[PDB]
RNA sequence: AUCGAGAGG
DNA sequence: TACCGATAAGCAGACGACCCTCTCGAT
DNA sequence: CTGCTTATCGGTA
């Protein structure tokens, strides 16, 4: 569970109310 | 505790170790056992409250 | 340890009243309070040594007694106050 | 009856098609057919009964007695065929508006009773009797709920004491009630000596 | 064969219940009077057809002269059947003009069907005299027979004046009976009127305990 | 219990990508009097429509997930007497052996 | 029938057996279920219901109503159960723990209710039971004055027998050479036979006693005897016949009258309620009334003489003896 | 021989306890009570795995006790005030003829009983015979919009949400109804709410994952206030620092609410008195 | 334990449960209660006739508690008032305060039916000040018209205009005619001219409590030892969540002193009456469907005196009929063969720790003296 | 209204003690004996405040008087002498 | 001190 | 034959929910 | 699951 929230889900969350008014965000990366 | 006999009134023995203890036939009205159960103690202060305690 | 109202109900089934009495009065929290003789509160003003009582306002000066209550009684009364409601507490039998 | 196939037909005597619906439903829920309404399953059942001898002794007779499944007393006692001095019912709720409140009060205890006995336990009477006795007296069926009992009429500090515990205080002040305090609860909260057993009399010299 | 002779046999007992009734309030009848058998109840009310008319069985009672000791202003009490299923407030002007000639104090009216709400409004218009309004499915059986029924004894006024002294009660202090309730309607209780029930108890044969009427 | 998991979730659209191109006809295209012996066809709770001869369209299904073609986590059940093939991908059905 | 076949098998020297025997712990159900077979298991009343589609498990086919697929344990504790048998003991155990876990719940609310709604019902100071008001609620605690500690199922054995076994039993009869007390119980024997007088009492208490067995056959219609009364009395008369040492060879110097109007005028102070006036005096009546029935019939004038040959001292003993532990067993004014 | 699988904050273990619920999108029949006038009940918890957390839930109500006079067939929409019949709703839809209405219901022409079932909800229906009204019972050109939203966002928002799938959601509904008439034809029982089947367990991922769209979203629309007010890059990201330790800390699973009944302990502090412990 | 007392000591005896009276509330107390600030003024750390002192009891341990002194551990803290300037409810009477404007007239304020009505009869004549007011309700509620009068024709007073259809709605209370909402001004002025026999009638008393006191005119303010202060802190500095609600209610009701007296607008003050009143009903319970409260320097929701006194836990049936108590003990039970029935083995820690209260007697002092 | 009271005679009440009356009555003498106040008996050799209060019971000799209430607000007197101990 | 989680009979 | 007014089955709201006890965690 | 509003049913005005 914990390596689907890292792999997948994260970039998933990140990306669809993301784009502004413009400004929109990208890949994301952990370290 | 939901009876007359779930408190009773005793006379103390001062011993060794740190358990309280009671003697077997005083079981059924408590509904003790020794599997680790905690039993509570009050104390009278006033001379009628011992009265009151050992005869009633 | 909380002697409980399950607890007490034991005493009372006993009949002990003054056990009762004391393991909620000398153990646990007692007090002592001054009652008006007039209107039934806790409005005096206890100057405990210069003997002057006075319920101010309501123009007693005489009329006044001292109670043995619990103190969450005290609390209790006071908190029904703070709510606008008076509860009078009286001392002789009859209305 | 004696027929392969069993048959009724019936006609009546526009806008019909929809109003011979409108009987059909009546038909089927509302034609009391025969017996009381509200009872369901009927069983006959054989039970023992020990009962006087001419000679003295009490002798088994053994007595056939019907078990039912639903309640309505008021039309089943006065029926043709059995005794209606002994039918009981385990509702003494029925049994208080239909035999009268004193007729009541032995069902409720026949009732308590008969949940204490069938686990193993007795109990004296007296005990069951109280209760029993302080749920009928009122007039009707006082509860021992919130909403019997703690509604009589008793001295205000008691009352508070038990679930309403805010309101009653509250409408108790609006009404001016006053309190004798010679209930328990309300020497316990004034933390002074209850007129119980100990404390029931006088001590003087 | 009917079902017009079910409808005789409920009718039959119903009566029986009426008697047994008004002797316990205190009145007068026999023991041979209750018991009238089967036949002899078609061979005595019924008419020509064989169908039984009511207003035909209206009989009246008086106290035995036992009843005028402990109760002195108790005297003229009425019993009157009636024939309609619809029974509304033209058949009670009827009935109250009745009583209010004769000169009695309690009268029974035994409807067979419903009492409508507008017929109950027109009985307690005449001070002091009573009317108490019974059904008849209500009075097949009697009640006060039953295993459960202890017998209540309805008590005097200064045999009470007694009881709330010898206990010290106040009224209030009693445990009480309901008006409506099912005995205390089979014997007429007003406001005050004590009752006694001597239930058998496990415990004490006998056991007698007070029921104040509200 | 010992051997049990949770399903991690995965993506439902390849899956129904494979089905409409195996013979399953869309819902949108549907004619239920004229296709009475049809099974119907979900996917993670959702009608993508029906599909004739089921009975092979199964054996299909099955030997992907059995070689790993198709997540072994996705279960598929098929309901013989309700006539109905539901494929399901959500995250949290819990599962053992076997 | 399994278990109690095994239930005969156990012999006397099985521990288990034994501590069944002593009731110290363990009963029939302990040693059907260890040796002989658990049984069936049962989940709201019903056997195991269907969870699954038509089974109760996917090791079995639909629609299978047999025993074992149902939620039989075919086995016994120590032969061990299988892998359905142990899931389904697992639910039926778990329901045991659940509704435990809510009876408790639901128990502790009922006691505080039933607390406290009766409360401050006392015994006042005339036996009296009310409350905070005064309401009554009973007029003599648990319908006649009598503490529960005191009270003990005595056999009221006026109601049991034949009416042919009951005048064998009570009937004296003194104008009747057959039906009287043969001289070797009485020492005033042969003396008493004929008269008049002393036949106006043995048939007054023999009237009581018809219309007491009446009474008691009204009021317990069961025709159960055995009921919880004050004072044990069976004993006092042990402990009389004990305490003064007394053979069953030897007669005994107690007048008819001794008898007679001594258990009477014993009834007249059995106190529970002690006003002076006449309401009073007849609830004091009616609160005696079934003890009475028991003095009655134990105290009866043929039983004192040919059953326990009491003398006129362990008599007199007797009566003063039930009279104080009579008083002993009233309600204090006070119990809550 | 440690396993891991739980968070290290501020030094104590936690743990994510995997929490239970009924599961979205599947179809369940309920029969009901006995004082109640509704006699089965068809649910859906249709919500999108992939987006946002919105709980649109649909009934399908058949009013009417067996026996009662005429049984109809209402239907639940969200925001909606009131229940709607069926044949409104499929006319609402796309399909207005009846008995195509009925195709999209009962899946064989010979299921008499079923048909017959259906009877007293056609007769409600043919006070409206269109498109157009159909969607105006919903409560011009202004109430037509607030219908013909609904009936796409918020009416049985899985199948899809855009617009060119009305005959999607139209069997769907039908089957619901074919599900509903199913049972209380008594010709297939009630569904089982304890089946674990139907059940889902929501574990560490799922978890931090609704809370990190709280989270990040949160912070989503903190930059655009900050980006309003420069009328003319210093981001607080304090707020996903910190915000995902309040939870994983406490057991409070959402943040600075806590009226969010989650209070109960996800996140508990491990427990090592025994290693199987 | 405490001191000497001239004042003879009785036992309680009758509880007279009543109502404060306006009149009484601002002479029965020493308090002002202007300032919505606790303590500081510009860092000032002495206490301010603001909130708890002017009068009152202490909180540094510090004799004072004006001439009164003697401790806290004494003075059972001295009661205040605060002069709301505009009437508002009483929470929990408005399920009451509804049912006699369901039951007097409106304009000009007297009983509906008098002994005129042949049911009216038999309910002003009944016991009990509880079923007498619950007859009478049930018919009025009713009865719309003031009425021309009644038939015998006899003649009374009477007004005419009909009675509200009347509603609740959250704090206030809204009527239909044949839409005017009723303002807590109009009702005091409504019940302060009812009639002394009116009281009586429908469950009152001439003197303990009041129709006008069921809504409120003055509020009491409670002292230090009903709200007290610090925790792991000092010198700064937190306190409890009474006190927080009684500045809440302070703010809105000096808020209302700069909207009559200063620029006064038309209708934008009842945006500001509606929270007067909320906050005096919130302070005194918080459990009806609508908006619960904030923080507002701690969490959610607040206490309020209600849910203090409310039942487990509470003041009453926690604190009152089962108290925490001294002399007691608990441990571990064993069970001992060797023991007498009527015994209990106390550890020896325990009977080491545990204490009776022994007066010398000649009889004991050999075994006393000893025994220290 | 005080003061009514009840006769000498015309007594209605258990003339034997309660058990809950004596348990008061020992308690209250033991209370005042433990103060060292006189004591009215030969002490035989005990030194239990409580009881030397059960011997003074024994030998009909405390000084008290019980005081009964009835439900209405009357009262009747016992001195610990009438009343018998059983 | 408030809220919360775990556990004991 | 039109309106008053009496009223029960029908329909939505709710203040309860075991006792005592022990650890430890975060604003 | 005991309060009150709406759907119901009658005679006299
Ligand atoms: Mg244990
Ligand atoms: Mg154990
Ligand atoms: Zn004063
Ligand atoms: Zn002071
Ligand atoms: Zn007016």
């Amino acid at each position: 569970s914990f390596n689907q929230f890292v792999d997948y889900t994260l970039q998933d969350i990140i990306c669809e109310d993301s784009t502004l008014i413009e400004i929109s965000f990208g890949k994301i990366y952990v370290t | 505790s939901l009876h007359k006999m779930s408190m009773m009134a005793h006379r103390v023995k001062v011993i060794p170790y740190s358990t309280f203890r009671l003697n077997l036939s005083v079981t059924s009205p408590y509904n003790a056992d020794f599997d680790g159960d905690e039993m509570n103690l009050h104390v009278p202060q006033s001379e009628e409250t011992r009265a009151e305690l050992s005869q009633l | 340890l909380r002697f409980g109202e399950m607890e007490r109900d034991c005493m009372i089934a006993h009949g002990a009243a003054s056990f009762l009495k004391e393991r909620l009065m000398e153990a646990s929290d007692a007090f002592r309070v001054h009652i008006c003789g007039i209107c039934g509160l806790m409005t005096v003003i206890a100057k405990l040594n210069h003997n002057q009582f006075e319920c101010k306002g309501c123009d007693n000066k005489i009329d006044i007694y001292q109670i043995h209550i619990p103190y969450a009684a005290k609390l209790l009364f006071q908190e029904l106050m703070a709510m606008n409601i008076t509860p009078r507490l009286y001392t002789d039998r009859s209305r | 009856d004696n027929d392969e196939k069993l048959i009724i037909r019936c006609r009546v005597v526009a806008e019909e098609d929809h109003m011979l619906k409108k009987i059909e439903n009546t038909m089927l829920e509302n034609i009391t057919l025969r017996g009381v309404e509200n009872i369901e399953r009927v069983v006959m059942m054989k039970y023992d009964r020990k009962v006087p001898s001419p000679t003295g002794e009490y002798v088994k007779e053994p007595e056939w007695v019907l078990e039912t499944d639903g309640v309505n007393l008021s039309e089943v006692m006065t029926v043709p065929g059995i005794d209606p001095t002994r039918i009981y019912t385990n509702s003494f709720i029925d049994i208080m508006e239909v035999l009268g409140i004193e007729a009541g009060r032995a069902a409720l205890y026949k009732e308590v009773y008969n949940v204490i006995a069938s686990d193993g336990s007795y109990v004296n009477y007296r005990h069951m009797a109280l209760l029993v006795d302080v749920m009928t007296t009122q007039g009707g069926l006082t509860s021992v709920t919130r909403h019997g009992f703690n509604r009589s009429n008793t001295g205000a500090l008691m009352r508070c004491s038990f679930e309403e515990t805010v309101e009653i205080l509250f409408e108790a002040g609006a009404s001016a009630e006053l309190d004798d305090c010679r209930g328990v609860s309300e020497n316990v909260i004034l933390g002074q000596m209850a007129p119980i057993g100990t404390g029931a009399f006088d001590v003087m010299i | 064969d009917q079902e017009n002779e079910r409808n005789i046999s409920r009718l039959w007992r119903a009566f029986r219940t009426v008697k047994e009734m008004v002797k316990d309030r205190g009145y007068f009848i026999t023991q041979e009077e209750v018991e009238l058998p089967l036949e002899d109840f078609k061979a005595k009310y019924c008419d020509s057809m064989g169908r039984p008319q009511r207003k035909m069985m209206s009989f009246q009672a008086n106290p035995t002269e036992e009843s005028i000791s402990k109760f002195p202003d108790m005297g003229s009490l009425w019993v009157e059947f009636c024939d309609e299923p619809s029974v509304g407030v033209k058949t009670m002007k009827t009935f109250v003009i009745h009583i209010q000639e004769k000169n009695f104090q309690t009268g029974i009216f035994v409807y067979q069907n419903n009492i409508t709400p507008s017929a109950m409004k027109l009985v307690p218009s005449i001070p002091p005299a009573t009317i108490e309004t019974f059904n008849e499915a209500a009075l097949v059986v009697n009640i006060t027979h039953h295993e459960l029924v202890p017998k209540h004894i309805r008590l005097s006024s200064d045999e009470k004046r007694e009881l709330l002294k010898r206990y010290r009660l106040k009224e209030s202090q009693l445990p009480r009976i309901q008006r409506a309730d099912p005995v205390a309607l089979y014997l007429g209780l007003k406001r005050g009127e004590v009752v006694k029930i001597i239930r058998k108890s496990e415990t004490s044969g006998r056991y007698a305990s007070y029921r104040i009427c509200m | 219990s010992l051997m049990s998991c949770i399903s991690v979730g995965t993506d439902p659209m390849p899956i129904i990508t494979f089905l409409s191109e195996w013979g399953m006809e869309p819902l949108e295209d549907y004619v239920p009097h004229q296709s009475p012996d049809a099974t119907r066809v979900f996917v993670n709770g959702v009608w993508h429509g029906v599909h004739r001869n089921p009975a092979r369209l199964m054996e299909t299904l099955r030997t992907l997930r059995r070689k790993g073609d198709i997540n072994p986590e996705v279960s598929m059940i098929r309901d013989i007497r309700e006539k109905e093939l539901k494929i399901f991908t959500d995250a949290g059905r819990v599962y053992r052996p076997l | 029938k399994a278990g109690r076949l095994a239930e005969v098998n156990l012999k006397d020297l099985n521990n288990v057996k034994q501590m069944v025997m002593a009731g110290s712990k363990g009963s029939f159900i302990n040693i059907a279920q260890m040796s002989a077979c658990v049984g069936q298991q049962s989940v709201e009343g019903k056997r195991i219901a269907f969870g699954f589609v038509d089974r109760t498990l996917p090791h079995f086919s639909k629609d299978d109503y047999s025993p074992e697929s149902k939620g039989f344990v075919e086995n016994s504790y120590l032969r061990g159960l299988t892998p359905q048998e142990f899931f389904f003991h697992a639910m039926g155990g778990r329901e045991g723990l659940i509704d435990t876990a809510v009876k408790t719940a639901e128990t502790g609310y009922i006691q505080r209710r039933l607390v406290k709604a009766l409360e401050d019902i006392m015994v006042h100071y005339d036996n009296t039971t009310r409350n905070s008001l005064g309401n009554v609620i009973q007029f003599i605690y648990g319908e006649d004055g009598m503490d529960a500690a005191h009270i003990e199922k005595q056999s009221l054995d006026t109601i049991g027998g034949s009416d042919a076994a009951f005048e064998k039993r009570y009937r004296v009869d003194l104008l009747n050479t057959d039906h009287t007390l043969d001289p070797s119980l009485l020492e005033s024997g042969s003396e008493i036979l004929g008269d008049l007088k002393l036949q106006v009492l043995l048939d007054e208490e023999y009237k009581q006693l018809v219309k007491d067995r009446k009474f008691l056959r009204e009021v317990f219609v069961d025709g159960e005897a055995n009921w919880p009364l004050p004072v044990n009395i069976r004993r006092i008369i042990q402990n009389a016949q004990q305490t003064f040492h007394i053979d069953h060879t030897k007669p005994s110097d107690l007048t008819i009258k001794d008898i007679v109007l001594g258990v009477k005028d014993l009834q007249e102070n059995l106190l529970v309620l002690r006003g002076k006036n006449e309401i009073i005096q007849n609830a004091q009546r009616d609160a005696v009334t079934l003890f009475c029935c028991l003095l009655r019939s134990r105290l009866a004038t043929r039983r004192v003489l040919q059953e326990y040959r009491l003398t006129k001292q362990a008599f007199d003993w007797v009566l003063s003896n039930i009279e104080a532990q009579f008083l002993r067993s009233v309600v204090h004014p006070g119990e809550m | 021989f440690d396993m891991g699988g739980y968070f290290i904050i501020n030094g104590s273990e936690k743990v994510l306890i995997a929490q239970e619920r009924s599961a979205g999108n599947i179809v369940q029949v309920f029969k009901k009570a006995a004082p109640s006038p509704i006699s089965h009940v068809a649910e859906i918890r249709s919500a999108l795995e992939k987006g946002s957390r919105f709980i649109s839930t649909l009934q399908v109500k058949l009013y009417g006790r067996e026996g009662s006079s005429a049984r109809t067939i209402k239907a639940t929409l969200p925001y909606i005030k009131q229940d709607i019949p069926i044949v409104i709703i499929f006319r609402a839809l796309g399909i207005i003829p009846d008995g195509e209405i009925l195709e999209h219901i009962c899946y064989d022409v010979n299921d008499w009983q079923m048909l017959e079932m259906l009877k007293p909800c056609v007769e409600d229906g043919f006070v409206i015979q269109d498109r157009e009204t159909a969607l105006d019972f919903i409560g011009k050109e202004k109430r037509i919009q607030y219908a013909k939203d609904i009936l796409q966002k918020e009416f049985l928002p899985h199948i899809t949400q855009l617009e060119g799938f009305e005959s999607r959601k139209a069997f769907f509904l039908g089957y619901m109804i074919n599900r509903l008439l199913l049972c209380a034809l008594d010709r297939k029982d009630q569904d089982d709410r304890d089946h674990f089947g139907k059940k889902r367990l929501d574990l560490a991922g799922p978890l931090l994952a609704q809370l990190f769209k709280t989270l990040f979203k949160k912070l989503t629309k903190d930059i655009f206030r900050y980006m309003q007010r420069t009328v003319e890059l210093a981001i607080n990201a304090k707020t996903i620092t910190s915000g995902l330790k309040y939870a994983l800390a406490t057991g409070n699973w959402g943040e600075q609410k806590k009226a969010m009944s989650s209070r109960a302990g996800v996140s508990q502090v491990l427990n090592r008195y025994t290693y199987s412990s | 334990g405490q001191q000497y007392s001239s004042a003879p000591l009785r036992t309680v005896k009758e509880v007279q449960f009543g109502l404060f009276s306006p009149e009484e509330v601002r002479a029965i107390s020493v308090a002002k209660i202007r300032f919505p600030e606790t303590m500081d003024e510009t860092q000032t750390r002495a206490k301010i006739g603001g909130l708890n002192d002017p009068r009152l009891g202490s909180i540094d341990r510090n004799l004072k508690c004006q001439t009164c002194q003697e401790g806290m551990n004494e003075c059972p803290g001295h009661f205040g008032h605060i002069d709301l300037a505009k009437p508002v409810f009483h929470v929990g009477f408005i399920a009451k305060i509804k049912k006699v404007c369901e039951c007097v007239c409106m304009h000009c304020g007297k009983l509906l039916l008098d002994e005129h009505n042949e049911l009216m009869r038999q309910a002003l004549a009944i016991k009990d000040s509880k079923k007498r007011f619950a007859a009478i309700w049930t018919l009025c509620k009713t009865k719309m018209v003031c009425e021309t009068d009644v038939p015998s024709l006899v003649s009374r007073g009477g007004c005419g205009n009909t009675q509200p259809t009347i509603r609740k709605d959250g704090l206030k209370l809204v009527g239909s005619w044949k839409l005017r909402v009723l303002s807590t001004e109009e009702i005091l002025n409504i019940f302060k001219h009812i009639s002394v026999k009116d009281f009586t009638s429908l469950g009152f008393n001439e003197v303990f409590s009041r129709p006008e006191w069921m809504i409120l005119t003055c509020l009491p303010v409670p002292p230090p030892p009903v709200r007290p202060s610090i925790s792991f802190n000092e010198s700064q500095r937190g306190e409890d969540d009474l006190t927080f609600k009684l500045a809440d209610i302070l703010k809105a009701n000096i808020s209302l002193e700069t909207l009559e007296h200063n620029g006064a607008p038309h209708h934008a003050i009842e945006e500001a009456e509606s929270l007067l009143q909320f906050h005096v009903a919130t302070y005194m319970d918080n459990d009806i469907a609508g908006q619960p409260q904030a923080l507002q320097k701690s969490g959610r929701p607040v206490k309020s005196i209600r849910a203090r006194l409310k039942g487990k836990e509470g003041r009453i049936r926690g604190n009152l009929m089962g108290k925490r108590v001294d002399f007691s003990a608990r441990t571990v039970i064993s069970g001992d063969p060797n023991l007498e029935l009527d015994q209990v083995g106390v550890p020896k820690s325990i009977a080491k720790t545990l204490t009776y209260p022994e007066v010398v007697t000649p009889y004991n002092i050999d075994r006393l003296t000893q025994l220290v | 209204l005080k003061e009514k009271a009840i006769p000498k005679d015309q007594r209605a009440t258990t003339p034997y003690m309660t058990k809950y009356e004596r348990a008061r009555i020992l308690g209250t003498r033991a209370l005042q004996i433990s103060m060292n106040a006189p004591v009215f008996v030969d002490l035989e050799g005990e030194t239990d405040p409580l009881r030397i209060a059960m011997k003074e019971l024994a030998e009909k000799k405390i000084p008290l008087v019980i005081r009964r209430y009835l439900p209405d607000g009357s009262f009747e007197d016992w001195s610990v002498e009438e009343l018998i101990v059983d």
